[PDB]
């Protein structure tokens, strides 16, 4: 038993279930860091129940709020935007990415300031958005499923909205065309360096297509 | 080291 053989055997149900559920409402908090003072996050800060850290031995500002009390099944998404316009689209998102009503409890923006112009994760992939199964059991719901597909399609339209330059998604990761920033590896499945084969497995992901299809 | 957008608990 396991998180991704729960979706290979629920596929389609899922999917059925999440295409006929209304629109997801997301509020979005306010009082929040803009991009420097994320920066400024060091050994320890909080907004909208979301603890920061800018003090690990990583290049990455860290936002954690505390788990529902399923074990993490490896999918996550990157963001890929123009290296210029890491502060204006961290700034962008801050309501979603801090939102009372976000799916994502966890996840990590890049210090620019921590690595070089031309590095993976400046280029491209400067946020980090981590998926957990919401069940008890470790399974995704289809309700968590759509309200995940929603979030990330918001994160999309708002940065598409403010005119965003897209940026260098990582050679790891895959995205359909109709994502201009956002793109999706599993963790457990995946590695860093990628290639096509790589990609060919990930876009075969049951998770990856419920997000897509 | 330092690049890794691992998961990390």
């Amino acid at each position: 038993p396991s998180t991704n053989k729960h979706l290979k055997n629920n596929f389609n149900s899922l999917h059925n279930q999440m295409r006929k559920m209304p629109v997801s409402h997301f509020k979005e908090a306010l009082d929040v860091p803009d991009y420097s003072g994320m920066r400024q996050s060091g050994f320890f800060a909080m907004s909208q129940g979301f603890q920061l850290n800018n003090h690990g031995y990583d290049v990455f500002i860290h936002a954690r709020r505390e788990s529902p009390q399923g074990k993490f099944a490896g999918d996550k998404f990157h963001i890929s935007v123009l290296r210029d316009m890491v502060p204006q689209a961290f700034q962008a998102l801050s309501g979603l990415l801090f939102s009372e009503d976000s799916p994502v409890d966890k996840w990590a923006v890049t210090d620019m300031e921590k690595v070089v112009q031309q590095a993976r994760v400046s280029l491209g992939a400067q946020f980090t958005l981590y998926i957990k199964p919401d069940q008890e059991n470790s399974q995704y719901s289809a309700s968590f499923l759509h309200k995940t597909r929603q979030f990330i399609e918001c994160l999309e339209s708002r940065l598409s909205e403010n005119g965003v330059i897209s940026g260098q998604c990582p050679e790891s990761d895959v995205h359909p065309e109709n994502w201009k920033y956002l793109s999706y590896r599993n963790e457990l499945r995946s590695g860093r360096d990628g290639g096509e084969m790589q990609r060919q497995a990930l876009r075969e992901e049951p998770f990856y297509r419920l997000m897509t299809e | 080291q330092y690049f890794m957008t691992e998961y990390v608990a």
